[PDB]
């Protein structure tokens, strides 16, 4: 969260917390509802956003769908929906948390070394990232959505 | 390093589910603690060095230690001293600030107590020193935030002896 | 009898750089969030290697002592004088340049600074005659500089030493180029008195 | 060849205000021609040496190191 | 290295003077400016390979230099050419942040033409493909974004020339 | 300031700049027109400040201006205001920026040699700074007075 | 190359070429006659096994020709065949010089970053390479064949 | 780095001639000064930061280097230039010690005017300083101790103009 | 650094076209040295020391460098002669065997002229130390190899003077 | 071997080993034959090698048998003939490795140290193995001459 | 040598463009301050000797440099220095007249340095004899034009210094 990073920024400074930042803190808790409220529309709505993005997706690059690529077949098409699921859960994650840090720790250290393991092209991964922001920050309301669309972005930042 | 936050999205990720009611319910626990925790942080950032003096006054001052013949005789050791209670009343405040004592298993608590052992530093005169630093912070900053102080400070103690 | 100020830009510039203010040093001291360590060991390739590392790596090269800081059975120290001794610095600062030259960039990498005088330089080729570019950078960092100044934990940085007389402008003239800039060495020795 | 050292070093000429358990004391490997100067450094900084182990070292061997 | 706040510190020390109602004006603009700033810079930071690779598909890919015989020939060279296109993209980016190009004659147009001059890298090549930059990024932040981007790369542009 | 703060300290760690951090940008960004207000309020009334500051601390410290002191005489007093005055200009230059780095990246770091080489009490200086901030924090609001105060506060704190 | 490395190796150790490294050049530079009559094999017949290696990459990995890959289209193909033609003209370098410095040092070192840069499935060109490897290797005779897909294996190997 | 008694050593040994009566006389006027020296270099030992201080209480002080704009103006450069002050004495200090001027070019004036001139201190002043230096030490220290310091006093400001 | 492998390869990489027949006869002519210059390369690793110290023995033992006054005279000057010809013949042996001699204006003749110029090291008698080497050398390894470690004998001596 | 320093190359330089290198095992595998007659020959004759070199030793540099001299007596040089049996036998066994790095793990790396104390000039035991060197290549075939005389080679330019 | 008009055309020109609206400000603000420029150079020729005069009574005079030993010594000395103090006001005067300082680095200080350096001169107390001039025609022409006036004075002083 934001408290955590705060604490490893005054430790690695050997001080203590700055009322700026304890102000930063305080700020964070009274926007605890705002963010509780985004994480929630979007976990009622994940479904649908999903689907709308592999879609939209597959619509624009068919090179994954396509003989020959990664995503070919029944299983492979729903383990990439998996990983949207996956990205979507740890953009929630990161949404209430106020801070990237545990979707950095969960879901971007290695992407680029495990996915020139497996073969996936980490830009279509992007593109990926880049419908269900787009999809999700069409549900929400336009504050809402730039907060979302911050994480979004960020996401898709450390991909490509 | 994880907060309250970041321990309930931790174990909410080793079993695989997502947000359920009952991590809301231990964030808005979180939340609602946060804010008087904050107002603590800053009470004890303000005042931290005579805090540190009123519990070296307290426990360790007209002993055998700040006396010759124990480990707090030179200025040197004196020093080293009051740099580790400055230390351990940080890491409590920030272990309080997180709402987790997992900062202070991971810096503090790391290899202290060798180092400890090894320097010939006693254990018990820390533990006392540490203790009366607990109710020198509980009688300035509250009661509730002198109680979220005190685990931790007895996390601290545990973890050293 | 006051005046208007004019020269407003050659005040400002007046200075030793701010650099010295605005470049913050590299302590491995936590040592158990691993952005912290991977923050860190970025540092420690654009430290030592004066750029980014990876348009000059196949693949990741060192994942060997990575990992190994990543455990902490190693130091950061070591890591250090192994980033020095495998093939790509030398390939990068040892072989294009003579051994006058890769003296006062190893002092720039390592210690942070120019040589001193002269008894450094006659030290430091007498060990390049004597034995390899690798004994040379251990030589360098298990000295006792590099544990005083930066220590066990730490990246070297960019030092702004003062008293050795020649000290301060040799480090400004070699810091203040990028790499590559020209192939002279900025320093070839120190005149006797 | 390759040492494994657990050693304890004090700060005795100052005091530094950051952390520095692992500065204090630390488990490192070190290699066996660094180890002469390493273990000479460490005598000289005052720290005492508290364990060593040469798992990698294979000793007695003549060829090979 | 300053931002406007210290460009204005240092102009009203380096006087002597105190903060002035021109000065407080100037404090105001970019006070005003300041969000705008924030938010191109998050959308910069979103796209920085897109901009990057669709400027070199702009300007230098299919031309001279990329075939052999161009500086941009070989994988070592194109490689070296992306990290130099990232380079001036993140320090644009930083004084558009600071509204400042101190930060760009401080630590991008030093030795910046020695250096290139040295290597045998073409200026006029590069000129283009961070004009291609600008055009690109403008085209992403928007009208008056993208001109505040773009004073800072037509900087980096005339320090190069 | 605050964003070269932010900036240096993402700038050392080879990352951009973290959400927490442009977040702690923008809460300064806008707390700028207060700044701006409590730098006005400084700078209008400096002429009080400096005249009620050295009378309360020749009133509390009065050696320094007997015949011994540093400050005796009309030339010495005048310096000595001067110097008041000095600190008074780095309070409205640290208020303005939002951070201590103006004050102490100019008049903080050789202070102690500075005042040694003088021959000057600092704690007499420290005592001035005081009272420079009571007859500031008595001219203002309460957020004002504390926002101020904090400026104050770290040029007392780093004079001892 | 060979002399290269030697020369390289023996001058940062500050000595001479030790005998063995001495005698290591001796055989080169007799095996410098097959080393060369393997590069007019692979230079003689340069056509047919781009052609060939491209039709073969193409049936194996059709998606990056449909649209949507990154090699749709005439001159999209065109530049395919172009780097598939790079990469052999380096495997000829390499098997001339003896080592894979000329291949490593000119077009391998930043390849992912550039692939990456371009949009390019980097198993896509590890393919290619391995169908130019079946072909060069099916037009040589045995020992021929192992010396020729040693620095085809090294390609292969530093893709991946 | 050499004194009196190793140049005349390496003045015999670059001859490759024994010590004759020429040397033996110059070693006999080192050895008659060198109690003198003694003396000298204990009394200034005594007064470092009083001639210090004196030397920016006469030249220094008031004038518009300490003001807004002047190279002496923060505390940082103030503590600067009595480290820098600082040096020359000991240095002078040192040279009349030896009684060669060898440690003043080698360790002080090597790269001193390329330092001052890149960081844009004034060098009429520092030679102004140093000389008002030099005339507090003879003060000090009588006349022909004081001609013996300011003979290195001079060679510094020599080298430094 | 190129052998005359790489040079032609860098030839023909500039040129873009492939390896023509000229290419081919140089590759052709390298590859038939190249034994001539394994078989030197060893028998001159074999006399390191010998060649030296006969190169000193010829031009400079009995001169006046080693006299008083010379800048051989010192037991710290004569090793780094003996350093610094043990350089020139190293060096030459491995021009001797890439069959270019780009490692020596890379790695020996780039700051050379300078530092000998700086520290006033004689460049004559070192050019003769050299050329005494170079003719001691090719009455060890015989007349052609003799004649191709003297081409960059003679380059070093180019160079220098 | 060639193989232990193949394999501490390609670990430092963190890759495989190169089809190069592998030519080079394969090719050191191929002349396993020659290098084990070589040692044949050595092995058999060491007696004859070491009384000829050693007369020829004493014949060319009397300073070490005279009196006040290092092997004067019959135990000292027996004592001679004993480190001249060392470096032959270090000398086959180089020859048989392919390499000189068993030569200098066993006895290269501390000959002038303790030759030093002992006493021993170290430039007549470069004397001694240039004789050793001249009567096995005068006991060799010309091309197995070479080879052994490259290692002989190596160990007298490691000794002066 | 270009004054502002100069400059402007040949920023216009090196860019090829015509010359736009910024330009057109530019010349406007040199046609604007140009007849305050002619004003102030009529009246520094009208006091050209007083004003060089006064810049030696108030810095020069009576210190140390115009005694014995001083380099403004003898009467060839004070000669030349009135001859340097003349150039200096002469070439301000022509700068300020341009309104831009092309000719003062073109002509005045090309090797004045290495001048200055070779023969001796102080060039802290020539920087303080021109800085009094500036003060004295400061004094004589008024506010502005005394500034811009002294913009070109500082220009010659960082120039010399
Ligand atoms: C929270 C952090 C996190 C990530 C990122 C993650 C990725 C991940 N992706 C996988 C597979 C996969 N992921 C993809 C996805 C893609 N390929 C395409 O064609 C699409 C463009 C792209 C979808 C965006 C595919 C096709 C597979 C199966 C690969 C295979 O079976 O070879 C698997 C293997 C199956 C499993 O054990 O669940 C993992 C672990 N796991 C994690 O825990
Ligand atoms: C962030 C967590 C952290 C802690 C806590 C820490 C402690 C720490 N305490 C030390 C010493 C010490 N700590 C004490 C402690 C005490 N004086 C007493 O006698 C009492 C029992 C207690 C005072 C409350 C003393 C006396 C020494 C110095 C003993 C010596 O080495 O001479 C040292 C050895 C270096 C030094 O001299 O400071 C470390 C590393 N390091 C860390 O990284
Ligand atoms: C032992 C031989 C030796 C000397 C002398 C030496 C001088 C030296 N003086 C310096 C700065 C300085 N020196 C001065 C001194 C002066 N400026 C003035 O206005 C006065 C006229 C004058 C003092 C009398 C100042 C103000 C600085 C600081 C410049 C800055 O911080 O920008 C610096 C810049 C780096 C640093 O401060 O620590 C060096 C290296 N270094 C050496 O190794
Ligand atoms: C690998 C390329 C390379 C070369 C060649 C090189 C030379 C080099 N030779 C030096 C000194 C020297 N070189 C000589 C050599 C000579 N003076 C004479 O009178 C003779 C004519 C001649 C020898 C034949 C001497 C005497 C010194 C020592 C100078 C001194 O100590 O004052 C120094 C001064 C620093 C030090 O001794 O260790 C360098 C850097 N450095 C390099 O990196
Ligand atoms: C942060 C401020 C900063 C910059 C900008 C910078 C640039 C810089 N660019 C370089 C090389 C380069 N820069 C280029 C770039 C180009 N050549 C072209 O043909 C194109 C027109 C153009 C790219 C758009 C290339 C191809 C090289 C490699 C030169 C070589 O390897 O020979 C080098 C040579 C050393 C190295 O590659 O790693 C430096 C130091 N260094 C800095 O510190
Ligand atoms: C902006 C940062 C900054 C500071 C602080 C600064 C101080 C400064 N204070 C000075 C003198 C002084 N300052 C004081 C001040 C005091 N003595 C007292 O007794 C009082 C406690 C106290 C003031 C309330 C006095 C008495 C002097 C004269 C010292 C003397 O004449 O020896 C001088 C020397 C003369 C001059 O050039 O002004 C400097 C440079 N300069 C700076 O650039
Ligand atoms: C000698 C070392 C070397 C290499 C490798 C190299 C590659 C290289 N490949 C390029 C494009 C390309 N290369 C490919 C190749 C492929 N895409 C696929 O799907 C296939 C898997 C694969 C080939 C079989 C494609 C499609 C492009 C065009 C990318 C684009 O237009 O965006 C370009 C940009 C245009 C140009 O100037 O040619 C370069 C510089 N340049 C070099 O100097
Ligand atoms: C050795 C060659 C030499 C000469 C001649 C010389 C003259 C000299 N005369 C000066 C002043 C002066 N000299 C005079 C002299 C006179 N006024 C009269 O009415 C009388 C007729 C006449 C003397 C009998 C006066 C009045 C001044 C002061 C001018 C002033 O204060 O403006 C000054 C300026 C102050 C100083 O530093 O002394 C110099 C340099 N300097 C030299 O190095």
């Amino acid at each position: 969260s934001i408290v955590t990073k705060s604490i490893v920024n005054a430790d690695a400074e050997a001080r203590y917390l700055s009322p700026g930042e304890l102000d930063r803190i305080k700020a964070f808790v009274t926007s605890g509802e705002s963010r509780l409220r985004i994480a929630e529309t979007l976990t009622g709505s994940r479904e649908r956003i999903i689907k709308s993005a592999g879609d939209a997706l597959f619509q624009k690059r068919p090179d994954v769908v396509s003989p020959g690529g990664n995503a070919y077949g029944e299983e492979m098409t729903a383990t990439c929906l998996r990983d949207m699921d996956y990205y979507l859960r740890l953009i929630t994650y990161g949404v209430v948390a106020g801070d990237v840090t545990p979707i950095e720790e969960i879901g971007l250290v290695g992407v680029r070394e495990m996915y020139k393991s497996l073969g996936t092209p980490v830009d279509a991964v992007a593109q990926a990232v880049r419908e269900m922001k787009a999809v999700a920050t069409g549900m929400m309301s336009g504050d809402d959505a730039a907060e979302a669309g911050a994480y979004f972005d960020y996401v898709i930042g450390a991909m490509e | 390093m994880q907060d309250a936050i970041t321990s309930v999205i931790n174990s909410a990720d080793v079993q695989g589910k997502y947000l359920d009611g009952s991590a809301m319910d231990k964030l808005k626990a979180y939340f609602t603690t946060g804010a008087l925790r904050v107002r603590a942080a800053s009470t004890i950032s303000a005042n931290a060095a005579a805090i540190v003096k009123e519990a070296v006054a307290k426990s360790l001052l007209y002993s055998d230690v700040t006396r010759p013949g124990g480990n707090m005789y030179t200025t040197r050791r004196y020093a080293a001293c009051i740099r580790d209670l400055d230390y351990y009343l940080r890491y409590a405040t920030y272990a309080m600030l997180a709402g987790d004592p997992s900062i202070l298993d991971e810096r503090v608590l790391n290899g202290l107590k060798e180092t400890y052992n090894s320097l010939g530093v006693p254990v018990g005169s820390t533990v006392q020193a540490i203790q009366a630093m607990k109710e020198v912070t509980a009688g300035l900053v509250g009661a509730d935030a002198g109680r979220e102080m005190g685990v931790y400070f007895d996390y601290i103690c545990s973890g050293l002896s | 009898k006051n005046l208007p100020v004019t020269d407003v830009d050659a005040r400002l510039k007046q200075g030793v750089n701010i650099q010295r203010q605005q470049t913050k040093a590299f302590k491995l001291t936590d040592t158990f969030n691993k952005v912290e360590l991977k923050t860190a060991i970025a540092a420690a390739y654009r430290q030592i290697f004066e750029r980014d590392i990876e348009p000059y790596i196949v693949d990741a090269q060192f994942t060997a002592l990575e990992s190994k800081l990543g455990n902490r059975e190693i130091n950061m120290k070591e890591f250090i004088e192994g980033l020095g001794c495998s093939e790509l610095y030398q390939k990068e600062f040892y072989t294009p340049y003579p051994n006058t030259k890769v003296i006062e960039m190893g002092t720039k990498h390592f210690l942070g600074r120019a040589p001193l005088d002269q008894q450094e330089i006659r030290k430091y080729n007498q060990i390049l005659a004597s034995q390899g570019l690798k004994a040379f950078i251990g030589a360098m960092v298990n000295s006792m500089e590099y544990l005083d100044n930066f220590g066990e934990d730490t990246v070297p940085f960019r030092r702004f030493p003062t008293l050795p007389a020649a000290n301060f402008p040799n480090t400004e003239r070699l810091y203040n180029q990028l790499t590559k800039q020209n192939r002279d060495l900025v320093v070839p020795s120190f005149e006797p008195a | 060849r390759m040492f494994k050292i657990t050693a304890c070093v004090p700060s005795q000429s100052r005091i530094r205000t950051q952390r520095e358990l692992q500065n204090t004391y630390f488990t490192k490997l070190v290699p066996y021609d660094n180890w002469f100067r390493e273990q000479q450094r460490i005598m000289k900084m005052g720290g005492k040496i508290v364990k060593v182990q040469l798992a990698t070292g294979k000793p007695g061997t003549n060829t090979g190191l």
